[PDB]
RNA sequence: GGAUGUUGGCUUAGAAGCAGCCAUCAUUUAAAGAAAGCGUAAUAGCUCAC
RNA sequence: CGGCCGUAACUAUAACGGUCCU
RNA sequence: GUCGGGUAAGUUCCGAC
RNA sequence: GACUGGGGCGGUC
RNA sequence: GAACGUCGUGAGACAGUUC
RNA sequence: CCUAGUACGAGAGGACCGG
RNA sequence: CGUCACACCAUGGGAGUG
RNA sequence: CAUGACUGGGGUGAAGUCG
């Protein structure tokens, strides 16, 4: 929506940072300040939420200084804790893995409402459904 | 018989005496020096286990020596202490960016009192074949007289026996070669 | 008689020393061809230990391996002393325990002289 | 101009439109394929559909 | 002045056994 | 023919079976 | 003895 | 010319060997 | 042999083109 | 007791070879 | 004096076949 600039995306979880293989050398290639970001990440995560994964979006600058922002968990991530399941289905739509009432994606429409581009309820929550399906995760309505 | 039995017995058994050949000839005393043996071992490469194939490669320039290259230097040292006492038993040495395993010599003495068993057991094969060919042409002998077969038919039938012959001396010959490389290698 | 002395008196008799390995030594180095275990006379049984060696001086022979735990190979070089063994024909040899490339009994407490020990765990 | 859920789910050391298998919806719209080829270790980036 | 068949420690051979006719 | 010999290499040659 | 894709062998008269 | 094995009662013969 | 022990390659090894 | 199998040990003979 | 295709007898062994 903006000039485009250097930056690397990833999703963390909430409250843990700076092991090299999840981060580390991800953004370290960067130039980036692992130490820095490990505490400052970890910082805002707690109170925000946590145990839940949020990606993040990490803008370095020239100065390999850097900013980022902390948007909401995935819709997949979501809709699995809503399922009460711990992974996918697979063989999505082939193999139902779990289900979800349309009420809850109503609820996960909300939460992720601020990164949805949905102009109405009804239309976030039909996006979520597309996460859903892909997932191999119904919903009953 | 008839002609097309004969054929047909001589063509199995000296399919047979081949496949006695190919007994004799196919052992070898590589069984160690494999590299998929290594590609199994769960390797310590930052305090993560990551299979040997992911970080590591192991090619085998002979069956004398294997090196085993391992693209972190961290990785080739967790590597090390697997070789080793495990179920193997095998000594790797650490030198170069690779690990050198050892896996039993042969001298050249013992090279040569092994070319030519293979050449005595070469000779088995082939020596069964030609006493097929010489027992078909008795039995076709026999079978000419028996069933009043003219010469001109022998001789066809010959012919037939006779190429046939020629394809398990052929084959018995590509083996040999074949074996005595791989012992040479 | 004197005069049948005089002509051909008193012959002596060439002692016969049973062993190939001579050269007048106390032992020989070896190679080791194999290790066998073959099986005694009439009189005993239970199945020993002996090897073909090719002495330093090319003449090959088997010796005996005694000892209550062999350990030598294919290859492993030993050292012959002598002693024949009589279960064991044409086995007149034995490897000495405790030399060269070879071994010793293990866990022997007596007769650490003879075998292959010297001053236990204490 | 080619956006958002989304790096789709699985798989994988990694698989983010583009190794492979399944799915291929929904939102924002003037338009915008869970993507046509190149490309990266994977991203990135470039070009394409419209 | 003979054949056919089975057979011992890695095979291969078979002292050995069988069997048909001289 | 097979093994050995001579030869850098020997369908001939020499020694064997 | 002949016939015979020379003759012969084979086969047939 | 001669000989062996073999094929033929045989003269001889052989997509055999031998001097 | 020079190019060039270079390109390529983990090493091992080892060019193209041209002379 | 002597063949005849095997497996080792030493040894005579040998086209000849060094 | 060393060695050689093959070959003869000798010696051990574990004791097999045959008497």
């Amino acid at each position: 929506a903006k000039k485009v600039q250097a930056y690397v995306k990833l999703q963390v979880a909430a409250g843990m940072a700076n092991p090299s293989p999840p981060v580390g050398p991800a953004l370290g290639q960067q130039g980036v300040n692992i130490m820095e970001f490990c505490k400052a990440f970890n910082a805002k995560t707690d109170s925000i939420e946590k145990g839940l994964p949020i990606p993040v979006v990490i803008t370095v600058y020239a100065d390999r200084s850097f900013t980022f922002v902390t948007k909401t968990p995935p819709a997949a991530v979501l809709l699995k804790k809503a399922a009460g399941i711990k992974s996918g289905s697979g063989k999505p739509n082939k193999d139902k893995v779990g289900k979800i009432s349309r009420a809850q994606l109503q609820e996960i429409a909300q939460t992720k409402a601020a990164d949805m581009t949905g102009a109405d309820i009804e239309a976030m929550t039909r996006s979520i459904e597309g996460t859903a399906r892909s997932m191999g995760l119904v919903v009953e309505d | 018989m008839t002609l097309k039995e004969l054929y047909a017995e001589t063509r199995s058994h000296m399919q047979k005496s081949l496949e006695v050949l190919e007994h004799n000839l196919a052992g070898l005393r590589t069984g160690r020096a494999n590299p998929a043996l290594l590609l199994h071992l769960k390797v310590e490469y930052y305090g993560a286990h990551v299979p040997l194939n992911q970080i590591a490669t192991v090619t085998a320039p002979d069956p004398r020596t294997l090196v085993v290259q391992s693209w972190d230097q961290n990785a080739l040292k967790a590597i090390e202490k697997a070789i080793r006492d495990s179920d193997l038993g095998l000594n790797p040495s650490n030198k170069g960016d690779a690990l050198y395993i050892n896996i039993p010599p042969l001298t050249e003495e013992r090279r040569k009192d092994l070319v030519r068993a293979v050449r005595q057991y070469a000779e088995e094969g082939r020596v069964a074949i030609r006493n097929i060919r010489r027992e078909a042409l008795d039995k076709l002998k026999k079978l000419a007289k028996e069933l009043h077969l003219s010469e001109d038919e022998t001789k066809r039938a010959e012919a037939e026996i006779q190429k046939i012959t020629d394809e398990f001396i052929a084959k018995a010959d590509q083996l040999a070669e074949k074996k005595e490389q791989e012992i040479l290698g | 008689t004197v005069n049948q002395l005089v002509r051909k008196p008193r012959a002596r008799k060439v002692a016969k020393s049973n062993v190939p390995a001579l050269e007048a030594c106390p032992q020989k180095r070896g190679v080791c061809t194999r290790v066998y275990t073959t099986t005694p006379k009439k009189p005993n049984s239970a199945l020993r230990k002996v090897c073909r060696v090719r002495l330093t001086n090319g003449f090959e022979v088997t010796s005996y391996i005694g000892g209550e735990g062999h350990n030598l190979q294919e290859h492993s070089v030993i050292l012959i002393r002598g002693g024949r063994v009589k279960d064991l024909p044409g086995v007149r040899y034995h490897t000495v325990r405790g030399a060269l490339d070879c071994s010793g009994v293990k866990d022997r407490k007596q007769a650490r002289s003879k075998y292959g020990v010297k001053r236990p765990k204490a």
